[PDB]
């Protein structure tokens, strides 16, 4: 049937003009390589989502109180049925399963609903179904809290795929990041479900702040894991033993995944370098200045790196080839602006604890302007007749 | 000039003159076909706002504010006529013909002011300066922050549209529709700041 | 000739337009002021708990039951003046009547103090039963204003209404929720030592508490704004002296 | 006669074929009441401005006719603002700057210059009414969606029971923010140009 | 001296052995009509006409005075026309040795000849079509003059012949051609070459320049970009070493010299080597019994910028100096896009093939993937050494923005210059077509 | 009361703002002297205004006002005007409303350019250039069932100056006409009865003016010859109104007066030695006859010529005798005709099918060089489309085919 013949096999075509020999790479391989790069982050996110939920549940409840709670939620009683346990001594398998029962529904809903719009647009416009949706859907599914409603997820992916990408003509035509566009739609339409203390841990009745919401209140002294009463350390933040979005937590896993796609030449190291440069410079400037009241002024760069979605955005979503600048000189400025905006929104803006999404969405507007600035200098050099 | 930069940041980002208050769209969505024109147009708007807002503040405080001319008398209903006339006069001559010194400046941005003389952005800036009890203590912070935001937004839109030549928008959505969608996305991006913690 | 004709026509047009505009503007000024007064009095009556529908009803009830007064914050004692038409916001804005606060005192981030406040006494018969204190402070997105009605003992809140907040609807704008505003009735502003005791309890106040109030769900920054507002205004720098005078009796 | 008033509604819409009069059109459309009042105010101002400009185009000094028409428009807008502040205070408070910004609205100046300067008074008045109706169409059709989906109300009447009132609907936050107006206008233009292909723009 | 850092030496198998051996007998030659840019022929011959060597076959309507002549003596046997009756090729069957003869000179006199005499001799002999013009790669008009002539004494195309081996057989002819070009040049003559030694002309006008690096280093476009940037106001002329040998032989002996030395190489060639053939030879006869069995594609020129040699186009192009043969990859492979390619070539590092340095690939004509929109992962900048913005230039070309392509520098390029950009495109675009279509638009206005 | 001050303040503010604009800010560093704008390079019709204001105001004073919709500003760019004096300021927003070549050679938007220095510019004027002749009809009869010939005498003895391939403009006071009001010979009755056109009628009372080609050629003096085809409602929807002026010309009598005007035209041949080919059909016969006659009798050109005509049946071609005489007097010309609707009683089917098919199959299919000759055509739109498509497929370049908009 058509579905198999277009996905599994290679088209079996030949060159009809110009270069009679072609490079082996293609969009399918590029997108699949990106898609495979987030698997470690996905699996660790599921594990952490299960572990945090189990810890919070066993902290709040015990005995018949815990039994009534588990009997009342389908995630919990399905985990119990499938052999896992909700006891405090649950192994890694039970935590992975409990994280799966949160992640998988979101991923399936996102994929199906986005693919509907993709296929509809491609059919009506007589195109061939593209491949970047595989990356879009998984990134969107990974950058949302464990407790998103499925209808909200569907609305977000609909907005991201239709308004931001398909309206402009599909893959390679848009100028904005679709996953971030959908996340921003959710962010500004339904703030109560994607912010606060109630959404980042999937334990019923549990309410607890997160790392950046705690630093803004009390500095490094306020970083405490209320579920277990221990203090969050830099190693915990780096490994990914902290609450948050599903896939953002593990900086080690994100680095392991991103190393491959940076080595392979798919992700641009220039953008990552620019992001790091901007973040380090602005964070160190704030550290030098200091402040009597704002506790965010004293967070160092190596703490900025591991908290929030900084690593995830920098590695996997600040490097979108279509949204970024097309010139090698402009890529440095693009990354620098992204890092500067992220740190600035983190430190100075009191309304939001994180700023990666807004920073990237802002830099997407000005990347073409950096491209223009570079190309105009190139044109002047040409008119000087030395180019 | 400096009163407090939380005012400037807010007006640049969240309540942006173009992308939030919809001020100046009739030319913002039309002249943004090319970057070269938009750059000078935005610079001209910047200077006109910066000079006009404090001047209208002074005129309002000295003549049109309740009392301030004679006790028990309030001329505040002439605000619209006075503001529009002052905006028209302070440009149509006092720059259009005034800019004889600096010919390379006049041919650079002096060619764009004839279009802005009745643009709604200028009048909206003055009207905001009045509606909110600002002062010459602010003097220029608000006007400059609004003008720079307008210039930045229009230049960014022009750059985006130039980069957009590779797109394949549907025939019915070509032109005004896709421009409106792009402006909406630009505002979504621009919604990232609301204040400053020193 | 040309110049004379253009001057004449401009003269005529200006005269006609000016006459029409001035007549229209001067005719309706009193009605505009009346509309503003009605808008304020409606909220004041609603806070006082007096049922009123219609312009005539609002006017008659406000004239019958309410009595605006001016208070000097430094000594918490009444002063004589045009209490009904006072403009505390403009007084704060101006440089003569008002003062600049210091970073130590500016708990609510209001940055200036009017130096002469206006309070409304609720009267039934010849006596006084309540005093309505306008308080305001900075939230997360904008400045928030509210009226708090305290009984004549100087401790017990009879009601609270936020009438200009501008926060985020559904998340930070819940300060206007009737179910939340109904929690304040019966709470005590001060402890046995006569210091501020109102606390916006994060995660919900204990049931039956005499000082705690439930915090807004997911809006801790606006809860902090409210807490700062009440900390500043209930303190000795705000309405503290006047409230001590009220508690002394004879209001 | 009626062709002049009705054609601008959809054949030559002020905002869907040209880009005039969006500044307030997209800022005062979070409430259907404010949208309706703004539409009526624009109708009033445009009709009377066109009538008065037409009555005097024979003797108007060609050198400075812009000042004359602007003065007429400003006087009319001032009168409208006073009337709204006196009789519809609750709504006039919400409009704020955008009642005044009618002076710089492109529709009022464009119709005055292009049609009133060379048309008979009654035709100019009818043209102003028609252009006002065309403007109001977009105003009200944006306001309907924004209000309904952002607060579950129409003209303030409850239609969708909110969760905060024990209902079932959770209002959308974006509909109370600026980008929703852009998106709605764009998709409106898309639908209009799909059902009337004659208005499509050329690629070159 | 001048070092090209960016580029790509394509590691295709079947590299020729740099030794010249006599080629097979040829019975048919032809003048391809579509390889001359923007020319409208005016046929002077009809099927059955007997033609001498250097006898005019046709001339161009849009370039008055230019004459295209026969490479061999024989009979016109076929005239092929495609859609819209566009000329495809004029075929001549070799017979006899009658030829047209021209003036002679001594090696001492060449540097002092008049430009008009040189141009008349070249136009009459038909060698005037060896020159090409940047921009627009057209044959220069007879009455036009250029201030910089570029001689290409190096070849870096895949499976290309070694120019030194060929030149050392014809040192005197090469020197004479350089001397003639020195009088023609009205300026300087640039002899672009590698770091090895070549016969040298004593004239001050002639300058030798050395280029080092991967493939792009061998293109006249790169040479011009680095030594004499071209524009609408500055046009240079491009010629190659074999044409220079032909010019020298013409001005030395008074008769046209039509021999060529072309490399026959490819994955499916039994014994790659250099073969001594005639100009415009029939590839179907040249490759007879030289290839392995199966379905293969015969290309006139390198695999990067050649022309498929099928039917009416099965003849050696005038500007090509090699023949490449490789198999047709029509098969479908299950999950081929996902395999860990240990034997798959790519300019990126997502295949295992790049780990095995020195590996050589039996490449085919497959298009690895299907057409898609451009997602710029940044391959073009790896292979474009010029001082341009390749991604922006290519997007402008694809969008049809000719007026902006000129700003970004499209006037300096030729279809051979974008060959690597076409090669490494993840979207499988062909950019030579777009560049030519935009250049035609630019040229057809003024 | 006390509104006198309220009025006075507004009055004084307005008057101050107006007088400031009139007085120009107390000092202008421009020359301040009288400056001259010249039109078409001659002193007359020039304008002299002091520096200040757009060039469009000087043009309006000259009476050649140009479209300036949307208040100018480069919004749509219809204000272009050719400027002949030295170069000056050209705004960046004008550089895309005209070609890259026009961006330099004096083309500028007048609504944006301002009167600041002495200027010279060019614009067309007196475009009408009308001179007419009070021509009187001579005779009129049917050449085909839907075509009629018309002869009319000319005052002052001489023929109105004209060129082959041009058109004249004819005027007439129209009235209501009914198709029964005029008659046709018997040989056209055979289908006039079958289609029952007599029942059609039209109502008009306004004057009519239209451009029409002539069938004669310049060497004829004192007479102009032309043919007209009736505009009848299509058989697939007879309710469409008939053609008022066609019915007028078909119904009016001899001795009627119609005035010829604008005999210049806009399409003409040119002197090139290349062979020329003609194809015609129906109403298109007149321009082809004009060209053939002008080249063969008046010019007596040596270039090779040929002509094919596309008729429906024998009932639709006419005056073949003139072309036979042309072929007899000159051997470098040939005549042909084809039947697209052959009828059995015609008893002659020398050529059939559409004109383009016969042309290609008989002549061009074996022609030496189709691209080395020029083509002239006229006829029904679908014949024209077939002919041009056929020629382009045969490979003839664009410039060698000449197309007339009216078709015929
Ligand atoms: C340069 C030039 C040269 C011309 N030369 C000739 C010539 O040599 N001989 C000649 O006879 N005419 C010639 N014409 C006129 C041409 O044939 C017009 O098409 C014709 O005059 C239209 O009919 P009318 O003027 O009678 O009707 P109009 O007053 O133009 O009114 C329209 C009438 O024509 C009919 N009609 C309009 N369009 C169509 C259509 N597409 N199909 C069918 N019916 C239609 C309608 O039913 C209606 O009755 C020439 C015109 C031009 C501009
Ligand atoms: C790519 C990405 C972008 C994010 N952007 C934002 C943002 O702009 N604003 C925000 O409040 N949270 C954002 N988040 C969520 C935070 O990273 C984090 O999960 C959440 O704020 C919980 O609090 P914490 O950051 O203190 O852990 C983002 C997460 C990811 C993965
Ligand atoms: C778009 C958006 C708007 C918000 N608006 C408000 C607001 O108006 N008031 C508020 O208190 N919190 C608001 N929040 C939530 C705060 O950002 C913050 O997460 C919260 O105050 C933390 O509460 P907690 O201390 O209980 O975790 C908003 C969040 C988002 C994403
Ligand atoms: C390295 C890389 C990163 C990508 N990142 C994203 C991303 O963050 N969001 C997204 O929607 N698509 C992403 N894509 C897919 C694709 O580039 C994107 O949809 C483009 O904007 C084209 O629509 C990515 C692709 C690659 C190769
Ligand atoms: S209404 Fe047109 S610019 Fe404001
Ligand atoms: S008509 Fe608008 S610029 Fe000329
Ligand atoms: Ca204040």
């Amino acid at each position: 049937y058509e579905a198999a013949a277009t996905l599994f096999y290679t088209p079996g075509l030949v060159t009809k003009r110009s270069s009679h020999v072609r490079d082996s790479v293609d969009l399918k391989r590029i997108m699949i390589m990106v898609w495979l790069a987030v698997f470690p982050a996905m699996f660790w996110g599921m594990y952490n989502a299960g572990g945090q939920a189990i810890a919070a549940l066993n902290h709040l409840y015990s005995g018949d109180q815990l039994a009534a709670i588990v009997a009342g939620n389908w995630h919990y009683w399905l985990t119990e049925m499938l052999g896992g346990t909700m006891s405090s001594d649950a192994g890694w398998g039970s935590k992975m399963l409990l994280g799966a029962t949160y992640f998988l529904p979101i991923y399936a809903t996102v994929f199906i609903v986005g693919g509907f719009w993709e296929v509809l647009f491609c059919m009506v416009r007589k195109h061939e179904v593209n491949e970047g949706f595989f990356v879009t859907s998984i990134l969107f599914a990974l950058i949302v809290p464990p407790t998103l409603p499925l209808w909200q997820a569907a609305l977000g992916i609909t907005f991201g795929v239709v308004v931001a990408k398909e309206v402009f003509g599909g893959t390679g035509r848009n100028f904005l990041n679709p996953a971030l566009a959908g996340r921003a739609f959710l962010f500004f339409a339904y703030p109560a479900q994607i912010s606060g203390d109630l959404v980042w841990t999937a334990a019923d009745g549990y309410s607890g702040a997160t790392a950046l919401s705690q630093w803004a209140q009390g500095g490094a002294g306020a970083l405490i894991n209320n579920a277990t009463g221990q203090t969050i350390t830099w190693m915990d933040a780096f490994i990914g033993n902290i609450p948050g979005s599903i896939g953002e937590v593990s900086t080690l896993a994100l680095m392991i995944g991103a190393a491959f796609i940076v080595y392979m030449g798919i992700a641009s190291w220039r953008i990552i370098g620019g992001v790091m440069i901007g973040m380090i410079l602005l964070s160190t400037l704030f550290n030098v200045i200091g402040s009597d009241t704002n506790a965010m002024f004293n967070m160092p760069w190596h703490w900025h790196l591991v908290l929030g979605g900084f690593a995830f955005g920098m590695f996997f979503m600040a490097t979108d080839p279509v949204s970024a600048s097309f010139t090698n000189s402009g890529k440095w400025a693009y990354g620098i602006l992204i890092g500067v905006m992220c740190v600035l929104i983190r430190v100075v803006n009191p309304a939001y604890p994180e700023g990666m999404m807004l920073a990237i969405l802002f830099a997407n507007l000005f990347a073409p302007l950096f491209d223009h600035v570079v190309v105009e200098r190139n044109i002047k050099r040409r008119l000087a007749r030395y180019g | 000039m400096e009163h407090y930069i939380s005012l400037l940041v807010k007006s640049i980002f969240i309540e942006n003159m173009a992308l939030s208050f919809f001020l100046g769209m009739c030319t913002f969505l039309a002249v943004s076909k090319k970057v070269k024109t938009s750059f000078g147009l935005g610079i001209a708007v910047i200077v006109v706002l910066t000079i006009s807002v404090p001047v209208n503040n002074l005129v309002y405080n000295l003549v049109l504010k309740p009392d301030a001319l004679v006790e028990g008398v309030d001329l505040s209903f002439l605000n619209f006529i006075t503001f529009i006339g002052v905006i028209a006069a302070l440009v149509q001559i006092l720059e259009m013909i005034l800019d004889r010194f600096f010919p390379p400046l006049y041919n650079a941005l002096g060619i764009f002011l004839p279009l802005i003389t009745v643009n709604c952005a200028i009048f909206g800036g003055v009207s905001f300066m009045v509606q909110r009890d600002y002062s010459f203590a602010e003097s220029v912070v608000y006007g400059f922050g609004s003008g720079v935001g307008w210039m930045l937004a229009i230049v960014a839109l022009a750059g985006i549209r130039e980069k957009m030549k590779y797109s394949d928008v549907p025939p019915g959505l070509r032109g005004l529709g896709i421009t409106f969608i792009t402006a909406g996305l630009m505002a979504l991006g621009f919604m990232s700041f609301s204040g400053v913690q020193l | 000739d040309s110049i004379k004709k253009t001057l004449f026509v401009v003269i005529a047009l200006s005269l006609v337009c000016s006459i029409i505009v001035s007549a229209a503007a001067v005719g309706l000024r009193d009605k505009q002021k009346e509309n503003a007064a009605l808008d304020k009095q409606s909220k004041i009556l609603q806070v006082a708990g007096i049922e009123a529908k219609g312009s005539k009803q609002i006017v008659e009830l406000f004239n019958k039951s309410i009595e605006p007064r001016l208070v000097d914050f430094n000594t918490g004692d009444f002063v004589e003046g045009d209490a009904a038409n006072y403009d505390q916001r403009k007084a704060a804005k101006e440089a003569s009547e008002s003062i600049k606060l210091t970073a130590e005192q500016d708990k609510a981030k209001i940055q200036r103090r009017a130096n002469v406040g206006v309070v409304y006494l609720v009267k039934d018969g010849d006596k006084t039963s309540k005093v309505i204190l306008p308080v305001h402070g900075n939230g997360l997105w904008s400045m928030m204003y509210a009226f708090v009605a305290v009984e004549t003992d100087g401790n017990t809140v009879s009601g609270l209404t936020y009438y200009e907040q501008g926060e985020t609807p559904g998340l930070g704008g819940e300060v206007e929720n009737p179910a939340w505003r109904a929690q304040w009735v019966g709470k005590k502003l001060f402890d046995e030592n006569h210091k501020p005791a109102i606390k916006i309890v994060k995660g919900g106040a204990p049931q039956g508490s005499e000082h705690g109030v439930d915090g807004l769900s997911g809006a801790t920054l606006t809860s902090n704004g409210v807490q700062n507002t009440f900390d500043f205004w209930l303190g000795d720098m705000g309405f503290g002296p006047f409230l001590t005078k009220v508690r002394d009796g004879g209001l | 006669l009626k062709k002049s008033v009705l054609a601008p509604v959809l054949d030559n819409n002020p905002i869907a074929l040209q880009v005039l009069g969006v500044c307030s059109a997209l800022a005062v459309t979070t409430k259907l009441e404010t949208a309706f009042v703004m539409t009526l105010a624009v109708m009033f101002v445009t009709a009377l401005s066109n009538f008065f400009v037409s009555l005097i185009r024979n003797h108007i000094p060609n050198s400075v006719r812009i000042i004359v028409q602007m003065a007429i428009i400003a006087s009319l807008v001032i009168v409208v603002d006073q009337i709204l502040k006196a009789y519809l205070y609750d709504i006039s408070k919400q409009l704020s700057v955008f009642v005044g910004l009618i002076i710089t609205n492109c529709i009022v100046m464009g119709r005055a210059e292009a049609f009133a300067m060379k048309s008979e008074p009654i035709p100019s008045f009818i043209d102003g009414i028609g252009n006002g109706l065309g403007y109001g169409f977009v105003l009200m059709t944006v306001g309907f969606f924004r209000e309904l989906l952002g607060s579950g109300k129409l003209f303030g009447l409850e239609v969708l029971p909110l969760i905060s009132n024990g209902g079932w609907y959770q209002p959308n936050g974006l509909m109370l923010l600026a980008p929703s107006a852009f998106f709605l206008i764009g998709f409106m233009i898309w639908a209009i140009r799909t059902f009337k292909p004659e208005q499509v723009e050329a690629k070159e | 001296m001048i070092t090209i850092k960016k580029g790509l030496d394509l590691p295709i198998a079947g590299t020729p052995s740099q030794v010249i051996s006599d080629g097979k007998a040829i019975k048919k030659v032809a003048l391809l009509g579509e390889e001359y840019v923007g020319m409208r022929p005016t046929m002077h011959v009809r099927v059955g006409d007997e033609v001498k060597k250097a006898q005019i076959l046709f001339e161009d309507k849009k370039n008055p005075g230019v004459k295209f002549t026969s490479p061999v003596s024989g009979k016109v046997v076929e005239i092929n026309r495609g859609a819209k009756r566009v000329l495809q090729s004029v075929v001549i069957e070799v017979a006899g040795d009658d030829q047209v003869t021209f003036d002679k000179f001594e090696a001492n006199q060449l540097a002092s000849l008049n430009r008009d005499a040189i141009k008349t001799q070249l136009v009459e002999s038909g060698l005037w079509t060896a020159f090409r013009t940047r921009p627009f790669s057209k044959v220069p008009a007879i009455d036009s003059t250029s201030e910089a002539i570029f001689v290409t004494a190096m070849d870096t195309n895949p499976l290309a012949a070694e120019p030194t081996v060929v030149i050392n057989e014809q040192s005197e002819a090469f020197v004479a051609g350089l001397d003639v070009l020195s009088a023609l040049t009205t300026g300087k003559v640039y002899v672009c070459k590698k770091g090895t030694s070549l016969p040298r002309s004593q004239q001050p006008n002639v300058e030798e320049h050395v280029f080092d690096g991967p493939h792009p280093a061998g293109l006249a476009g790169t040479h011009m970009h680095f030594l004499y940037p071209v524009s609408a106001d500055h046009v240079a002329w491009s010629i190659n070493y074999q044409d220079v040998i032909a010019v020298g032989q013409l001005f030395l002996t008074g008769e046209l010299y039509t021999q060529r030395v072309v490399s026959l190489a490819g994955p499916v060639v039994n014994k790659p080597r250099l073969v001594r053939t005639v100009m415009g030879a029939s590839l179907e006869q040249l490759v007879d019994s030289e290839i392995m069995p199966g379905e293969v594609r015969i290309i006139s020129g390198s695999v990067l910028s050649g022309t498929k040699a099928t039917g009416p186009h099965a003849y050696l192009g005038r500007y090509h100096l090699q023949v490449s043969v490789l198999r047709e990859g029509r098969d479908k492979e299950l999950f081929g896009w996902a395999m860990p390619g240990k034997n798959k070539f790519s300019v990126t590092r997502s295949f295992l093939g790049h780990l095995f340095k020195g590996q050589v690939y039996n490449m085919t004509t497959t298009t690895n993937g299907s057409d898609r929109s451009m997602v710029p992962i940044g391959n073009y900048e790896k292979v474009m050494p010029l001082d341009m913005e390749p991604t922006l230039l290519l997007r402008d070309l694809c969008a049809g923005d000719s007026d902006s392509a000129v700003r970004l520098g499209a006037l300096e390029l030729d279809e051979e210059d974008l060959a690597l950009c076409t090669f490494v495109c993840p979207g499988k675009y062909e950019y030579g077509q777009l560049l030519r279509e935009c250049l035609d638009k630019i040229e057809k206005e003024g | 009361m006390s509104t006198i001050i309220f009025g006075v303040v507004m009055f004084t503010l307005i008057i101050l703002a107006l007088v400031l604009v009139i007085l120009f800010a107390k000092s202008k560093l421009v020359p301040t002297g009288d400056i001259t704008i010249s039109i078409n390079g001659d002193p007359e019709k020039a304008i002299v205004t002091q520096p200040g204001g757009k060039l469009l105001t000087a043009l309006a004073g000259a009476g050649v006002f140009v479209s300036s919709a949307c208040g100018g500003g480069g919004s749509c760019g219809q204000c272009r005007v050719k400027i002949k004096s030295g170069g000056g300021d050209i705004l960046p927003t004008e550089l895309d409303h005209i070609s890259k070549g026009e961006a330099r050679e004096g083309e500028r938007l007048a609504c944006q350019v301002a009167v600041k220095a002495d200027m010279d510019l060019e614009l067309p004027e007196e475009i009408f250039g009308v001179k007419k002749w009070e021509c009187t009809v001579i005779s009129n009869d049917n050449k085909a069932t839907f075509i009629k010939e018309l002869k009319l005498a000319i005052p002052d003895g001489e023929s109105v100056p004209f060129r082959a391939g041009g058109y004249i403009q004819i005027e007439a006071p129209a009235h209501h006409v009914k198709y029964a009001d005029f008659d046709v010979p018997e040989k056209y009755r055979g289908d006039w009865d079958k289609f029952n056109l007599f029942r059609y009628e039209s109502k008009v009372d306004e004057p009519i003016i239209r451009a029409y080609s002539m069938a004669n050629y310049p060497e004829e003096f004192g007479i102009i010859m032309l043919n007209v085809r009736i505009a009848t409602p299509p058989p697939n929807n007879p309710n469409v109104p008939p053609g008022q002026m066609s019915s007028y010309i078909w119904s009016l009598k001899a001795g009627d007066k119609c005035t010829i005007s604008g005999p210049f035209g806009e399409f003409f041949a040119k002197d090139t030695d290349a062979e020329m080919v003609f194809i015609g059909g129906g109403a298109g016969m007149a321009p082809m006859r004009s060209h053939i006659f002008d080249q063969l009798k008046r010019l007596k050109s040596k270039r090779k010529m040929s002509y094919w005509y596309g008729a429906r049946s024998k009932r639709e071609m006419f005056y073949v005798e003139d072309f036979d005489g042309l072929a007899a007097e000159n051997d470098n010309f040939v005549w042909h005709c084809a039947l697209s609707d052959p009828q059995p009683e015609d008893n002659w089917t020398g050529y059939t099918g559409f004109i383009h098919n016969v042309l290609y199959e008989n002549y061009l299919k074996d022609h030496e060089a189709p691209e080395d000759c020029e083509y002239y055509m006229c006829g029904p739109p679908m014949m024209n489309a077939a002919v041009i498509n056929m020629l382009k497929n045969l490979g003839v370049e664009e410039e060698n085919i000449l197309l007339d908009d009216f078709g015929g």
